[PDB]
């Protein structure tokens, strides 16, 4: 049972910063690929960003220059720094474990930004 | 046109003995003073042949009616007629004896024969009305009331009459053998004066060939054509017919027998010996001169060891979760028993596309390795899982090389993967740089460059992520519904097999001659309980080094010794 | 350059006897004190060899002309020459002896041999003008006048002279044997001093091998080159030539013979026995030591019935429409003349596969009947119409029995049977409950069960109709193109023939040993008038059941009994 | 020249009924099998139904319980009663006289159903 | 994870004797009181088996190092272990024993057996670190240090322990036989208590089958897995290990032998006889009870006639002048000996391309005719002499048909054909009306008509001479340098050959059994000097007419008589 | 060996006449073809003229109507009459025996014309 634990969201005023964390347990074979996905009520999963074991980082044009992904090789965990927050970022986010086999999703982290 | 007669009332059968009648010349070769052994359809000696009166008077009032039943035609027929007034005129042969199937009609009037192969609509009581002329009475005029209509005639024959004129105890015997072999209707005949013998006379007369017709139809039943000299409109009290049916005809059925025929000096068959009649005749045939074989096993026994190592097909087909369409779940199956019947017989799935192998002989084939691929797809795209096909899945997802050996099986999965809000955990690429190679698994997430500018892992203008998600919902149409798909690719190589079919065993019969199959050792014999002791690693026994005297049954470990069935 | 001589005037031939001459060593094997039997091309003993004078004075005036004719070369030549002044100089071998075909020239001057093979332009009278020098006279200079021109020279050879110098009754006998076997020109020779013997001497001298030239040309005729000592411009009255041609040469022709050669202790052949000469020699060869066959047939008799109608192949092969491969079209062919050269040489068909009969001899066989089957099949499945084969067509649609006798004809039919939209009037089965028996035809349309549930005449889940259509389109590949197929199964039984080839009946000779053919029965023997009576259905006779002692002539109904020619 | 006379088609609104008729004339050897096949423009000859001389009726799954074939032994003719028509049945139909070996073919009948 | 041990230092081998050990049950067949002869892979009786100490103490200081050298696996292995402390734990089998190839591991812990077939990355010194628990000491916990990584596992097996627990002179002998036949790894085993016998005991114990694993991998070498009871990090001075390796294991290699096995009444093998051991054993196997073959030739002799003739290639390849490319030099080559090694191996020729024939077999092959074409061409055009090619020289000068058999070889003649002022002796056409046929030679000088007006043998406007000259100069570039080219076209026809490669002859060995090849006849026998005399044209001897008793040596003319090698 | 003898050249003042000669010995098969060629220092072999066995005479356009070839069948030799000479004819001339096989050239004859 591969489990993805996500945390670090909540309500933040416009211009604030948040720090999400997502830790993978279970099988999670070495050539893994952790991604973060966005969805607002009424829309589809918006693929926020993607990182592989190559250490490459791939970001979408929606949040250019604003969100970053950090790795912890020792615990093989992933962390999003979400800075310069906008009301357009009001959306629940999920983890996507590409791995090599059966993909695993998270439980969700609410991120609210409004004034 | 035909005239309806009364009901035949199903008179009980009556039999008589055939004292060595019905021997015909088998070949067209002259042999003189030689004894020749021929295996052919002959009427067995001293057999029971069923005899019918032409006219039977069995009613209390004195009712007079033809005994003309439709009789089977089993591999030929020996037909003899004892008569004195030409009341038997011919026969009709066929299967259904109507306009549905072709029929062969042979009839003899006073002048010649008429042979037709047509689509006759025979009535229930075909017959010939016979009337003399008022002044001559030398010949008899016949009105045919045999068939209502005739169509599609493919044959015609006329020749000298089969039956001579019989115009008072000068009874005559006419014997015919009819055979229907290789599209040929062969008629053999003989005519002999008889005297004071009611039944078939004791003696020997060979039937010389009369004709070979290439009619080439199917015959299963036949009937006899009879003539009423009497009147159907007004039946007389008595004597209107011919002396209450004194004349009669006997029918017997040929069988495959080996005969020893004796050609004399002039070339005529003078005597015959039926090799299966007595032990005596058997000796005569064996010596070709006129002057353990007892036990045969009836049932078969197959005993094979238990079917234990069973496939985790339940972990594949009954799995709760199927991998995304770009992480294809490929699972090894080996070193275990494979029952494909459970899946095929259940047929709860929607597809069984089995290529290079028929799906019903999968249980009979033990393969080297099995690859089981598990996932869910849309129904309209299920058609794309087969070799030589194209499409988004067939070209970009999972290419099936044109030389597949294996089975694709998909079933409805609406109530399992779909949710009300849409299940988008199943991701699907629509863009790639090139098509795949067969069984390639690409799980890269690189953003594809639709334009001329590089994307550098960032979407934008002419830059798109590879995977779009699927709107699996319980209200979606059949084409858009989820479909659980498993592909079993079976490996047939010059390597030892690890996945075998459910070897089915049977019950065990002791102390009886039987065909047996113990662990692939096949033989014929009787089995008994033995007091031999086998070492645990030993399976058979060979005390004489060339026959297996003993064996150990795979299921119950007792040791049964094999005695040859031939005593 | 050549010089024209007078006409040879066709001198009458003259013969002499060859008393055991011409035996050569057939092998290079040293055998000592042994008698070896060899079957080779030898000059038969005591044969007539034809002898020609070198110079013949036959005219009244006293004309001197060379006797130099062109002679045949029949499987080798034995050329012997009795001479004393070296007038014979060599030979020329070939077929046409001109520039069209290659020729071999062997000449001997005083010094060496000249062996050439070129496209040689020989004149009518080849010779060598021989003249002595004014002072020495030890050797004789020779001016060739053999050929006008020589081209395409493919062989040159020079060695020590075949003929020794002969420069007064010291005659010498020079014997040569020429053979032309397997592209090799083999020359054997032997030289013996002779004394006071005009003709071939009585004695034995074996010919030692001399040369094997890998010549590789075709030889049919040969000639002899002579030495002209006199002058052609000014012929002398007498003595200008050499004593009016006392020297001469004898020619005999080798034949295939079996000889017994006796090799003595030193390895030389000392004596030979010609097995076919006299019965004593036959005896000697039988014992391999030195201390019915009389009647053969000369004429052949062919007898066949009066039949003029032509077999309707055109209604089968040039037919407009052909049946589906589950409705197999069988047409019976009988009582007509069948010309199979029309079919065999037309070459329109792709498959000519004949089993039990060679395809070139159908015109030479007469059969009881022919069965012609018409088909429309794929290209790829054409390989399935043959005995012993398996596959959808060969298993479910038509089986040829493993002992099938007849010819399967396969030819393509794109421009006849394919249509732009695909011609779908041809239905074939993909499924059946069980395999067929040979020449069985099931036209059932019952919907098959693929699962465990019954179909009840309704398709569905695991229920399919038997019949599928075929995409015959003019753009399809060769394997997918239509091929019109006819199978001719021939019935060869002990029954009278109805289908006959384009043969010719001949006259009947009696009381003479002859090759006979009655109604297809071929044999060799003598025929006599028989008092046997054949019943009208009988055609052959076999009193001993392994040889046909009697037969009925087809044209005249008289019965002729056959005695084996061997006594 | 065995001829198959086909008649009785045309334009019918959804839910209507029609009766096609095929008469086989000529040799038409007695043990026959009469069939009807479907073809829509761009599609295949869809085997609709088959009757043998055994009187057995064989139908495909496409038109379950809707189309019936009746036989006339006196004239050896065939009639297709087509009821409960649906636009999916819009296709030209043809007759298949199996006969003995010479399998014949009809000229066609247009059947159109739409609203 | 693995730990690197010290260097094995390549201890010298030590041997011991195997007194009738290693007989296993070849089959699973119960035979009682019978003597059965089986031909199979057995360990030969009284063989030398190589024995290793598990721990060897050979250094002066007293170092303890495990002894387990990677050993071959030659058609099976008999592995015996005499031990008392379970220090031997398993084996590894494979070809490379790395991640490249698949390998089999069998290991035994205190509980069960682990059998894996994976792509293990074996370290140099596999073992298992064994440590007891602080309180119980009943079992020993094992830490495997065998492989770095395991991938692509295709097998798995667990069962009851191959080696029993051994937890003080109660030594035990465990004998195993490993075979790898038909993709199956077969293990046979037996355990026996031993007493006071250091080496293999004398006696008989049959090995009962243990497992048949369908491993299906290739096996060439194997190694032993040992238990490390001491600590690698701190090696003790003494006694840290197990009594300095008193336990040991012995390895022998199976060989194909025929054995006579004696099954007693209960079905067990109680004795055996090795048929190849001693003549007594051979006799026992011959009688199947317990109570010229000596000379074979060692060398071969080939004798052929010398290469007296020589093909004049030198006048072709070392010729002073070469013809212009439009009057080509064809010379016919025949009746000579062709040595193609002188040309092929000369190391001074630009190219060696042979079409239809390999250039290394040229001397071995014999050619009917060889056409040698000699000329000088330009460098960049040398690529145009090969079949199917185009260009001015390939299309206009000398066409080579697509089906060549022959060789094109040309070299630069810079120092031979170039002059300071330019050599214009080699004349070249650029224009023709049409392309040639192959091997066509046009030497016409007619002026070509480039325009529409006729030239009439005079140049002018659109009129040019056919031939332009070549500027061969010693300063020209490699593409513009002159190249001497010869094309040797060979004729393989059904005709006798005139050119053969120098037949390779060898030395002569007399008075010894040899394989000989004289003049094409091969045989096996001994050669002696013979006093027989052959006629000069005779080559062989056959006194009994079926065997070549004598032969003539081709090089030296002595006559050697051949005695059959079998006395 | 086929030999071609060339003779009769030298120094001639412009307007004079010369008679060059080639004699052919060796094999020189009957259907031979004799041509003469020109070579001045710095140029290539320009075909002066050609005679075949047919007695046909072909000349180049450079020396129109001035030079003539004569044949001797008895000795099979050839003579070039070089008349109306010009400075432009200053070149060594060579012989070419086309023959049927391997071709042979002459040794050369110097012809110089100047004033």
């Amino acid at each position: 049972q591969v489990q993805l634990q996500e945390s670090g969201g909540g309500l933040v005023q416009a211009g604030g910063s948040l720090r999400l964390s997502c830790a993978a347990s279970g099988s999670i074979f070495s050539p893994n690929t952790m991604g973060w996905f966005r969805q607002a009520l009424g829309k589809q999963r918006e693929m926020v960003a993607v990182i592989s074991s190559i250490a490459s980082t791939q970001y979408a044009n929606f949040v250019k220059g604003r969100f970053t992904i950090t790795r912890d090789n020792t615990k093989n965990t992933v962390h999003l720094q979400m800075n310069s927050l906008i009301p357009e970022d009001t959306a629940v986010y999920y983890c996507y474990a590409v791995d090599k086999s059966q993909d695993y999703w998270g439980q969700g982290t609410q991120v609210t930004v409004s004034s | 046109q035909c005239v309806n007669l009364t009901t035949r009332t199903q008179l009980p059968p009556a039999y008589t003995n055939s004292f060595t009648r019905g021997v015909y010349y088998p070949d067209k070769v002259f042999r003189s003073s030689v004894l020749h052994s021929t295996q052919d359809l002959f009427l067995p000696f001293f057999s029971n042949v069923t005899w019918f009166h032409a006219i039977h008077v069995s009613g209390t009032n004195g009712t007079k009616r033809f005994d003309n039943p439709v009789l089977p035609f089993n591999d030929g027929v020996y037909f003899a007629s004892t008569e004195k007034s030409n009341i038997i005129r011919g026969w009709i042969f066929g299967t259904t004896l109507d306009s549905k199937t072709q029929s062969l009609l042979i009839v003899n009037n006073a002048t010649n024969v008429v042979i037709k192969v047509c689509e006759f609509q025979f009535c229930n009581d075909p017959f010939l009305g016979v009337y003399y002329h008022k002044n001559n009475k030398s010949w008899m005029e016949s009105e045919f009331r045999v068939y209502s209509s005739a169509n599609n005639c493919t044959f015609e024959y006329v020749s000298q009459p089969f039956l001579m004129d019989l115009e008072g105890n000068f009874k005559n015997l006419r014997e015919f053998v009819f055979k229907n072999i290789d599209g040929y209707f062969k008629i053999y005949s003989k005519h002999t004066p008889i005297n004071l013998v009611r039944d078939l006379p004791q003696g020997f007369s060979a039937l010389e060939p009369l004709v070979d017709l290439p009619i080439g139809i199917n015959i299963t039943r036949f009937q006899t054509l009879l003539a009423l000299h009497r009147s159907y409109l007004t039946p007389g009290d008595s004597s209107s017919g011919w002396t209450a049916g004194a004349a009669a005809y006997y029918v017997g059925y040929l069988q495959p027998r080996t005969f020893l025929l004796k050609y004399n000096e002039n070339g005529t068959i003078t005597d015959a010996v039926d090799c299966a009649l007595d032990p005596l005749s058997e000796t005569k045939c064996t010596l070709k001169s006129f002057t353990n074989f007892r036990v045969q096993p009836t049932e078969s026994i197959v005993r094979f060891p238990n079917i234990t190592n069973l496939c985790p097909f339940g972990e594949v087909f009954n799995a709760t979760r199927f991998a995304s369409v770009y992480a294809w779940n490929r699972k090894r199956i080996s070193n275990c028993v494979a029952d494909y019947s459970v899946l095929y017989n259940s047929a709860s799935f929607s597809t069984f596309k089995c290529y290079g192998v028929s799906p019903t002989k999968l249980n009979d084939l033990c393969f080297t390795n099995v690859y089981a691929d598990s996932f869910v797809i849309r129904g309209d795209e299920v058609r794309q899982i087969a070799p030589g096909q194209t499409g988004k899945i067939a070209d970009y997802n999972y290419k099936l090389p044109d030389d597949f050996t294996g089975c694709v099986i998909a079933w409805n999965s609406n109530n399992l993967d779909s949710k009300v809000g849409g299940n988008y955990n199943y991701l699907y690429r629509l863009f790639r740089k090139s098509n795949l190679k067969p069984f390639e698994r690409d799980i890269s997430t690189e953003i594809y460059q639709a334009g001329s500018t590089p994307c550098n892992g960032v979407e934008g203008f002419n830059c798109y992520f590879p995977l779009q998600s699927y709107g699996f919902q319980p209200t979606n149409g059949v084409g858009y519904q989820p479909y659980r798909v498993v592909v079993l690719s079976f490996e047939l190589l010059h390597a030892p097999a690890t996945v075998c079919g459910p070897k089915k065993s049977t019950n065990l019969v002791k102390n009886k001659c039987v065909n047996f199959n113990f662990n692939g050792l096949t033989g014929t014999g009787v089995l008994t309980e033995s007091n031999k002791k086998f070492l645990p690693f030993q399976q058979f026994g060979r005390d004489i080094a060339d026959t297996t005297d003993a064996v150990r049954d795979p299921q119950t470990l007792e040791i049964l010794d094999i005695t040859p069935c031939s005593f």
